């Protein structure tokens, strides 16, 4: 069968466009089938219509299950299958409340007194509207009340609370909403995450160094910031830095010079930043 | 930061009078007040040194963050926001307590959002408690 003309969208809904177009050519028609296509579809997509069924006879049906507040394109194929129809316009259905809140969310590394709350940003296709953002709700594990942030920022993905009055590792309960020009959308469900742990405040002590051979040298160590690792610098009379397999106590230098003085100092770190070094560790290979 | 004319000492935490000695009965003022700090915008919120019931305007430092309000519980988080507007901190202020007193309830706190010029905003953030 031939291509149908063009698609008029007519009305246009938050969730539903009526469309009609001019039929195509019988060369008997048995239905027509209409696609759409956003820019977050995966190209030409069918979609539902009201009538189920559009039979041959029928040159307009109404296009349902619209996502709110999304950048349509609409053509129509005849089937006896035949080419389908030139695109229409770019249209975009109305403005609805939002029904998607972000997923994972979740904390980050921060400072002694940030409490740093992160979330998947959510994309234009389920905003639902202008002005979208997010409400960022927290309190303190088993507390009645909330703390309630306003974000703007439709891309935004984390806030950080400041408050001197927390101390570091205080769990808190949090919960991130959304909301647009339309009025307000739901919260994630409630999850629970732990303020703070700023960059570790004390440095590794009896800090002992002992040639093993004539290029390794091993090294042994023993608060507020955790230890995710340590970083262990080395300098000959240059200078080399090396981690830890993980938070343990103890490297091993490997590749150096025989019968060389090297001096040495550790230090932790974890996702915050770095701690202070310690006392500055000596041997000879 | 907030501000004859008086303003805070950050460092201690008191009241002091201009630097100057000379202005009396804002932007301009805050940035004179606080030159190491980065004054954008102006805010509306008892000193002596006589005493004198007086309501301060914080100077907004770098760029805008809007107040984190506390709900408390049985309490409502509200908002109003209009891209195509922009109003006073006297207008939202009225329009949250409006708001709170047409559900019956009373305006316990309230915030600024986005603004859009010196001590004008495009929405308001608002909580409002039971009776």
């Amino acid at each position: 069968p031939g291509p149908p003309g063009v698609v008029i969208v007519e009305e246009i809904t938050e969730s539903t466009a009526t469309l009609s177009w001019s039929p195509a050519t019988d060369n008997p028609i048995s239905s027509y089938n209409l696609q759409a296509r956003s820019p977050f579809s995966l190209g030409w997509q069918t979609v539902k219509t009201v009538p189920e069924v559009i039979t041959g006879d029928m040159e307009s049906a109404m296009a349902v299950d619209l996502n709110p507040w999304v950048e349509y394109e609409f053509r129509v194929v005849a089937t006896n299958t035949g080419d389908p129809s030139i695109p229409s316009r770019m249209i975009r259905t109305n403005e609805a409340v939002p029904k998607t809140a972000p997923s994972n969310v979740s904390g980050r590394s921060g400072r002694r007194h940030e409490l740093v709350i992160a979330w998947e940003p959510v994309s234009e296709e389920f905003q639902n509207g202008e002005g979208f953002g997010y409400i960022v709700a927290f309190r303190p594990n088993g507390t009645r009340g909330w703390k309630e942030k306003m974000v703007t920022s439709s891309e935004a993905s984390k806030f950080i609370y400041r408050d001197e009055s927390v101390p570091p590792l205080t769990p808190f309960e949090v919960k991130v909403g959304v909301y647009n020009n339309k009025g307000d959308g739901p919260f994630s469900q409630i999850v629970v995450i732990c303020s703070a742990e700023g960059e570790p405040t004390a440095a590794p002590t009896d800090v002992t160094a002992t040639s093993v051979s004539v290029s390794e040298i091993f090294v042994v160590w023993k608060s507020l910031g955790r230890p995710q690792g340590f970083e262990i610098s080395y300098w000959k009379d240059s200078v080399e830095t090396v981690r830890t397999r993980g938070n343990e106590s103890f490297v091993m230098l490997t590749g150096l010079e025989g019968n060389t003085l090297y001096h040495l100092t550790v230090r932790a770190y974890n996702g915050a930043g770095y701690g202070p070094p310690s006392r500055e560790a000596s041997t000879t290979t | 930061p907030q501000i004859l004319n008086m303003h805070m000492n950050v460092q201690n935490g008191k009241w002091e009078s201009d630097p100057s000695g000379t202005k009396t009965c804002i932007l301009q003022y805050c940035q004179e007040v606080y030159p190491e700090l980065q004054i954008t915008n102006v805010v509306e919120a008892t000193i002596q040194n006589h005493t004198h019931i007086v309501i301060p305007y914080r100077c907004l430092v770098g760029e805008f963050v809007s107040d984190a309000l506390l709900v408390p519980d049985k309490c409502k988080f509200l908002h109003q926001e209009r891209m195509d507007v922009c109003e006073t901190h006297l207008h939202w202020h009225t329009v949250a307590k409006e708001t709170c007193s047409e559900k019956s309830t009373n305006l316990h706190d309230y915030g600024m959002l986005l603004p859009c010029g010196i001590d004008k905003f495009r929405g308001v953030e608002f909580v409002c408690c039971p009776l």
